[PDB]
RNA sequence: CUCGCACACGCUUACAUCAGUAACUAAUAAUAUACUGAUAAUUAACAACCAAUAAACCAAAACAACACUAAAACGUUUAUUAAUUACAUUGUUAACCCAACACAGGAGUGCACCAAGGAAAGAUUAAAAGAAGUAAAAGGAACUCGGCAAACACAAACCCCGCCU
RNA sequence: ACGAGCUACCCAUGAGCAGUUUAAAAGAACCAACUCAUCUAUGUGGCAAAAUAGUGAGAAGACUUGUAGGUAGAGGUGAAAA
RNA sequence: ACCAAAGCUAGCUCAACAUACUAAACAAAUACAAAAAUACACCAAAAUAAAAUAAAACAUUCACCUAACAUUAAAGUAUAGGA
């Protein structure tokens, strides 16, 4: 055991859950792509709500927006432009390209890396301002990241909003879920414990600076 | 990007190489000699082992371009199993027809006609069904693929039952497990239905043209529908092994020569497993299509044009409690140009033969409110189905 | 055919059954190796009804009808099966030169011990197969106090064999004293 | 509650936790293995 | 309790004679009696009749493309079995404006036909029940080809009480020297259907041979008589379940007896060769305390095994036997009695 | 706690274990998941016909035995390859490098029955 | 009086026939499934052993029509090559296993409440004390730490402490 | 060195829960199989190194339970009773 | 008078000499769950000895404690030690 209370819960079959937005079938056409979304469907493996993405000879799941629905229209690309776009709830377009106030999730670490951050149901993060060619995020942890541009983000809030006033009713829905109860050990609180008021740890930046 | 391969899971790379073998013009010393391994002594390369008399069972496998009939040109084929996303609009694009809502009017008159019914209709329809369901098994729940072939036997001897009336019926035949292979050019890409049915019926005279020249004239300036996301490939099996030749099950001669209704079945427990009706709709469109095409290629000739002669091919399609219907007329066999003449398919769709059945009399407080046996039920889908095998007579 | 594993109804019920001596082995190197064939089938038959005759003389309680006869029978089957062995092992040592009919290595296993390792018959190589890499034929450096103290046990055993020898002479030479 | 039948046997258990094979296995087992052949035994594994 | 699972097809040497032993039936070579009171009803046209068994022939033989066999023996379960359903297709459509019956009639294919029964005594040899007395039990297991049912009994070849000088043979052995092996499972008496299906009777059966009871086979088993003895037990096993089966739907059971005769027929078949017996059941209390005073028995006729077609080769049927086909057109054409 | 000293036999353990009891295995699993019978890995009996074979299982009891001379290589070759090789000397025919004629044989390969990896079994 | 029949696991001939028991085993005899000696036995169809490599597959089992949340074990067809050729090997007994014992304990699964399994009393007498059961005049908690146990009752309320399963 | 065949907790693979009340398979209710052991009486070298009889609590779940694997003593495991 | 008692042997113990040291049997099967002829592999590894004791406690220390160098003396000497 190495992490406790863990352990007999449901059984899950796991999805195959694709992290990279911009994913073209073949190099013979690098271009920007658009496909179609049919359905929405709940995941046991995650609190968020996956979509079922099909285009060309391929499917992928991938992590829904608050308002996609069965048999819609999302568009992926990685051109940036100085008139910017008009996002939608569904496009997966590069930091550089999107206007200032908007809101992001699955945003992408390092240019090919794949989406790591803003995963869960109902968070999002927003961009902040783009100088030199750099893009600034705020976290849902309200902690400011700095990216490059080119990084691939979807606009929008992660499904299934209400994750957060989901009530549970009872220990059984725990186990269910698959955490077990805590110990019976009454451990006197040291002096970790207590309201601690803290200043914002400072930007976490990933541009390499030559 | 996250690759999907786990560094403990996958094959572990072999262990660097002894520094011995680093040192040029310098003989290792091995454990090779005394064939098993020694502590202190360096590790033998070996080269790759060569068996100069082959076996085939220890072998490995030869690879997919030692093929004779391997070409670079990936054909796409569809067998019993393949799933079409948008079916109905799949097979609509890659048949080139058109969908017509009802049955056609002599299918109509065919069932209405009160002199083509059996004796007593609803009363062996209903012990079919309650044979079907609950009877046949020694179990007191059968499972689907136990009662649909059941079901589908059933209803296949009920109609044959009629040939004493109409002794027209002695032309046909049953067949089972063929191979069946249909390639053909549909705007630039390859593709072939291959595989096998159920069960299908042949007969020895062909099944006369269902449709009239202005339908045929009016499917001229009918538009297909398209979907721009989706390709139209998708769904089926991408190959680079397949043979261009129209291979039927049935050779040269053959006594029985044109088939008249296919037979779909879904006998299978979970819903997983079963088709959606939409790609059972997809999946007789395109074996039907294969069908009709082995018949107007085998007796025409490779060269493609419009028939003046259309092939008609009816199936039909079960789940066990919902049937669909199709009649298939094919027109046309030059599908590489989209602006032709389109063939037709008229589909009913989600024909319920009955609503639910009860194996077990269900009790609330101590008294029964159901009774055994099952519960709704509409003669329109038997009526449809006698219609379907009598359309040849 | 199936009366040969009985002897002539004639030989039933008589109570002792006289027969002739084993074969020896200076006349079995006369015969020719047809004749050995032969005569190994000419064994056999006799020696299962032997066999037969002692399980029913067994199952009735009764005594079995001069029973030396079987061991006759094995002492020429030995015979013949020497003389066979002495023929071929001449001839491969003729040939070859090798002693022994089955290739063998001396071996070290993980016990400590010195094994005489008969080879066996596989379609792969030793290296490829994965039943025999996980044989480990090596001692390992905790094996040698084991492999000593079996010396040593040994050693005390011959020890205490030849002071028992030595004693009983002793006690011997003092009970008669003949000299 | 009662206690005396903590052995419920299980030939798949005792070969795999006593086995000849399992006693390779591992150097100790190996070392137990010499243990019962210095002691003479009759029985050396299960 | 524990039984004996008899099954229909066997590798036994002499099964015929220990069926019947467990059965108490009587065996008659040849054909039953000709019930000779039958109208002109005998228009037939043998040549559409031959027509459609030559097609099913050529069909399941040349005409028919499987995926390819890579064991290249060609086994003869894959090839004769939808040969046989499409048999007896061709047969019932062809024969039923004919017989009217047979288009009332239903059509099972592969569906299990399971019968249990009490015969004779046994004293226990071993165990904490030794010494004490318990009655042998049976079971079959069969799944029969092909199966037509009639919702009215077919009549009768011979009366109730007719008695033949022939008696049933006697084996002086236990069931497990046949061999036989006792196992306990449920206890079904299955028609091939449930009580609420109507069609309490029945027509026929066909019964196909499986590949290891082939008479290649048998021949490199050194086995001669063994290719009549297979089918003979395979028609005492299958028609004797069938018929007690039909008679306990029925109501009769151990103590009612049987008040009229079950009367059934069968087809079993190699992939070149058919045999057609007949089966009387009249007795149903085989259990001994019943039987000691009981004087009727159980009929079995037999027809000796009789090829249909030879080497055929290239879509031409070389040999053919008519008189098979003309049976089989007999005992398909067999109605139940007009009220 | 079980049996030792007794022999682990496919008659203790349970459905799963199953071992044989040193039989030679005569096939392999076919496609249906039955066992196919190799006929080539039968043992074909090799029987003489012994009605026109006269010799008995006994020996005369008069009949003398023989001062024990066990088989040697030394006589073997004394009695089967040396008068060859005397005549062919003193004829002058005798070849040092080719002794193929004389019985003696290179590689043991070639030949149906090798004796090193003993091919016969009996 | 009613823990029966079989299978899986586990035991290892303790099973069956014949003969003997002065003594050894049964916590005692009679004799024998439990001791002794000899001889035989469990016969496969049931069960084990009983192909991979690529690809089309989102759509629960709950009589499953169709739904809920905790998101759910259980396989097809398409292609590539899979020695082709009767009879392979293995388990088939039992009154049985784990508990030092022929121990009122423990022991998984499928159908039954008997059509199958068995015997509370070795023979007397009917003292006290002890255990179990039935019944009781009048009274009905007056007994006791406590209505503990028992009873023709098997109900209605107030607190303390913990929400509850 | 040896021990997770009992037990504590997990990973696989399976199997059970009949009837009754309810729109309910609701960590609802009555009560079997089944799982624990509240109270009393026997038993105390006993049937038993923790049992028997009566009476009790849950009994569609945080439930029992078969097979098999894993965590080993400066430790494992723990709805903390050291 | 029962129960009992008495033997002189099997064999060990300590050394010495001594070749030079894992005996005998290996026909088959033996590290599949050992004693089961037969299929595409993976194989392998080391890291100081500690403490019970004595110092009347116990912390630095505590001869021998599974590393061949023997005997007569120097010598229980010089030295090392909470000296
Ligand atoms: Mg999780
Ligand atoms: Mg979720
Ligand atoms: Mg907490
Ligand atoms: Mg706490
Ligand atoms: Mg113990
Ligand atoms: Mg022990
Ligand atoms: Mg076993
Ligand atoms: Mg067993
Ligand atoms: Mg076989
Ligand atoms: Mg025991
Ligand atoms: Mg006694
Ligand atoms: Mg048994
Ligand atoms: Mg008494
Ligand atoms: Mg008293
Ligand atoms: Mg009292
Ligand atoms: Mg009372
Ligand atoms: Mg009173
Ligand atoms: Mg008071
Ligand atoms: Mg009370
Ligand atoms: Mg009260
Ligand atoms: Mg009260
Ligand atoms: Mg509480
Ligand atoms: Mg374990
Ligand atoms: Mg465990
Ligand atoms: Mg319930
Ligand atoms: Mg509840
Ligand atoms: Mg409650
Ligand atoms: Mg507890
Ligand atoms: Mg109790
Ligand atoms: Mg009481
Ligand atoms: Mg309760
Ligand atoms: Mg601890
Ligand atoms: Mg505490
Ligand atoms: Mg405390
Ligand atoms: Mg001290
Ligand atoms: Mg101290
Ligand atoms: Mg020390
Ligand atoms: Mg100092």
């Amino acid at each position: 055991i190495q992490v406790h209370g863990i352990g007999g819960g449901h059984k899950q079959r796991y999805r195959m859950i694709d992290f990279l937005r911009f994913r073209p079938e073949h190099e013979s056409k690098p271009g920007p792509f658009e496909e179609k979304v049919i359905a929405v469907r709940y995941d046991p493996c995650r609190s968020a709500d996956i979509a079922l993405v099909a285009g060309g000879n391929r499917k992928r799941w991938i992590i829904a927006t608050e308002n996609m629905k069965a048999g819609d229209t999302v568009l992926n690309s990685d051109h940036i432009g100085r008139m910017a776009v008009a996002a939608r709830e569904g496009d997966a377009h590069p930091l550089g390209a999107l206007p200032v106030g908007t809101l992001i999730n699955n945003v992408e670490s390092e240019p090919g890396r794949g989406a790591q951050y803003i995963r869960a149901a109902g968070t999002c993060g927003v961009l902040l301002r783009k100088v030199n060619g750099t893009a600034i995020i705020q976290l849902p942890s309200k902690r400011q990241m700095q990216v490059l541009e080119t990084c691939i983000a979807t606009v929008g809030r992660v499904s299934n909003v209400d994750h957060n006033k989901r009530v549970i009713g009872k220990a059984g829905r725990n186990r269910w879920l698959g955490k077990r109860p805590n110990s019976g050990l009454w451990q006197r609180k040291g002096g970790w414990a207590g309201r601690k008021i803290r200043p914002l740890p400072p930007m976490k930046s990933y541009v390499k600076l030559p | 990007a996250y690759e999907w391969g786990v560094r403990s899971t996958r094959k572990p790379e072999p262990p660097p190489l002894d520094r011995v073998y680093e040192i040029p013009g310098l003989e290792p010393i091995t454990y090779a000699g005394k064939m098993h391994f020694m502590p202190g002594l360096a590790r033998p390369v070996f080269p790759p082992w060569d068996p100069g008399w082959t076996h085939p069972k220890f072998r490995r496998l030869p690879p997919l371009h030692e093929h004779p009939l391997y070409k670079d040109q990936a054909c796409y084929v569809f067998h019993q199993r393949c799933r079409l996303l948008e079916g109905v609009k799949q097979a609509l694009w890659l048949t080139k027809t058109q969908l017509i809502e009802g049955l056609p009017e002599k299918v109509l008159r065919l069932a209405d006609d009160p002199r083509n019914h059996i004796e007593n209709q609803d009363e062996r329809v209903l012990n079919a069904i309650s044979h079907a369901r609950l009877w046949h098994s020694t179990e007191d729940i059968p499972k689907r693929e136990t009662y649909c072939p059941v079901i589908v036997d059933s209803l296949i001897q009920l109609c044959k039952s009629q040939i004493l009336k109409h002794p027209s019926l002695a032309r046909r035949i049953c067949a089972q497990n063929n191979t069946l292979s249909a390639t053909w050019n549909r705007e630039s890409i390859l593709l072939q239905v291959h595989g096998s049915s159920g069960a299908r019926l042949n007969a020895k005279d062909p099944l006369p043209p269902v449709a009239s020249q202005e339908e045929v004239e009016a499917t001229k300036n009918h538009v297909l529908e398209t979907f721009y996301p989706i390709s139209p490939t998708m769904g089926l099996q991408e190959c680079n092994v397949y043979d261009v030749n129209d291979d039927t099950g049935f050779q040269e001669g053959y006594p029985y020569p044109c088939p008249h209704t296919l037979y779909f079945l879904e006998s299978a427990n979970l819903r997983p497993r079963r088709f959606q009706p939409d790609q059972l709709r997809a999946k007789m469109i395109l074996f039907a299509f294969g069908s009709a095409l082995a018949q107007a290629r085998l007796l025409y000739g490779n060269d493609s044009k419009v028939l003046e002669q259309p092939v008609v091919v009816q199936s039909v399609g079960t789940d066990g409690r919902l049937f669909q219907f199709l009649v298939l007329q094919l027109n046309t066999t030059d599908l590489a140009s989209d602006e032709g003449v389109k063939n037709l398919a008229w589909v009913d769709s989600d024909q319920l033969l009955y609503q639910h059945f009860w194996c077990l009399p269900v009790i609330k407080k101590k008294v029964v409110v159901e009774p055994v046996g099952p519960i709704g039920f509409q003669p329109e889908t038997f009526r449809k189905f006698l219609a379907l095998y009598l359309h040849g007579a | 055919g199936l009366e040969e594993f009985f002897d002539d109804p004639k030989n039933w019920g008589e109570e002792k059954v006289k027969s002739g001596a084993s074969w020896t082995c200076q006349q079995l190197r006369n015969k020719s190796n047809e004749d050995l064939h032969k005569l190994w089938y000419v064994l056999l038959k006799e020696r299962n009804m032997l066999l037969t005759l002692e399980q029913e003389a067994k199952r009735q309680r009764l005594p079995m009808p001069s029973p030396e006869r079987l061991e006759k029978v094995v002492d020429s089957m030995d015979a013949l099966d020497k003389v066979v062995q002495e023929r071929e092992d001449a001839l491969r040592l003729l040939q070859t030169g090798q002693e022994k009919a089955r290739p063998g290595a001396w071996r070290r296993d993980i016990f400590g011990r010195i094994i005489w390792h008969k080879f066996k018959q596989w379609p792969i190589p030793w290296y490829l197969n994965k039943k025999y890499n996980r044989k480990r034929f090596f001692a390992m450096p905790y094996v040698e106090r084991f492999v000593r103290m079996r010396i040593e046990k040994q050693a005390r055993i011959k020890a205490r064999k030849r002071s028992l020898e030595r004693k009983k002479e002793k006690f011997l030479q003092e009970k008669f004293p003949h000299l | 509650k009662a206690r005396g039948n903590e052995y419920q046997p299980s030939n798949i258990k005792r070969k795999h936790k006593h086995g000849w094979v399992r006693r390779l296995r591992t150097p100790t087992g190996v070392q137990v293995i010499l243990r019962r052949m210095h002691k003479g035994r009759k029985s050396l594994s299960h | 309790f524990m039984k004996y699972v008899v099954y229909p097809q066997t590798f036994a040497l002499n099964a015929d004679n220990w069926y019947q032993s467990f059965t108490k039936t009587v065996f008659l070579s040849g054909l039953p009696p000709t019930p000779a009171k039958l109208e002109p009803e005998p228009t037939l046209d043998i040549t559409a009749l031959r027509e459609a068994v030559c097609d099913c022939l050529l069909q399941e033989h040349f005409f028919l493309r499987r995926k390819k066999r890579a064991p290249v023996i060609q086994d003869r379960e894959a090839i004769a079995s939808p040969f046989l359903d499409q048999l007896v297709a061709s047969l019932t459509g062809l024969l039923s404006v004919h017989n009217p019956v047979l288009a009332a009639a239903a059509l099972d294919c592969k569906r299990p036909v399971h019968f249990f029964w009490l015969r004779g005594e046994e004293i226990i040899p071993r165990g904490h029940r030794k010494g004490r007395v318990d009655a042998l039990r049976y079971q079959i297991n069969d799944k029969p080809h092909n199966q037509i049912r009639i919702s009215r009994q077919l009549p009768e070849f011979v009366p109730l009480d007719y008695s033949i000088p022939i008696e049933v043979p006697v084996m002086s052995c236990k069931p497990d020297k046949l061999p036989l092996f006792k196992r306990q499972y449920e206890n079904t008496i299955f028609i091939g259907s449930k009580t609420a299906d109507p069609l309490c009777y029945g027509h026929t059966q066909f019964h196909l041979l499986p590949d290891k009871l082939k008479r290649e086979k048998l021949l490199k088993q050194n086995c001669a008589d063994q290719i009549e003895v297979v089918f003979r037990a395979n028609a005492i096993a299958s028609l004797f379940a069938w018929t007690g089966a039909q008679a306990m739907y029925q109501g009769f059971w151990s103590e009612a007896d049987v008040t009229r005769p079950f009367v059934s027929q069968g087809v079993i078949t190699d992939g070149k060769y058919f045999s057609f017996f007949c089966y009387q059941l009249n007795t149903l209390a085989l259990t001994a305390q019943a039987d000691q005073n009981n004087p009727r028995k159980n009929i079995c006729w037999g027809t000796q095994s009789k090829p249909l077609y030879e080497t055929i080769e290239d879509n031409n049927v070389k040999g053919f036997n008519d008189d098979v086909l003309l049976q089989l057109v007999q005992f398909l054409l067999n109605r139940p009695k007009e009220d | 706690g079980a049996d030792r000293m007794s022999k682990w036999t496919s008659k203790r353990g349970p459905r799963t274990f199953c071992k044989g009891r040193g039989a030679k295995g005569t096939g392999f699993h076919g496609r249906d998941g039955k066992f196919v019978q190799i006929k080539e890995m039968i043992p074909e009996l090799v029987v003489p016909e012994l009605a026109g074979f006269k010799l008995k299982p006994y020996v005369n009891y008069r009949a003398p035995e023989g001062t024990d001379t066990p088989l040697t290589a030394k006589q073997l070759f004394l009695e089967t390859a040396a008068p060859a090789i005397e005549k062919d000397f003193k004829a002058g025919t005798f070849d040092p490098e080719h002794l193929e004629k004389y019985g003696f044989e290179p590689t043991q390969e070639g030949k149906l029955f090798q004796l090193y990896p003993k091919n016969f079994p009996r």
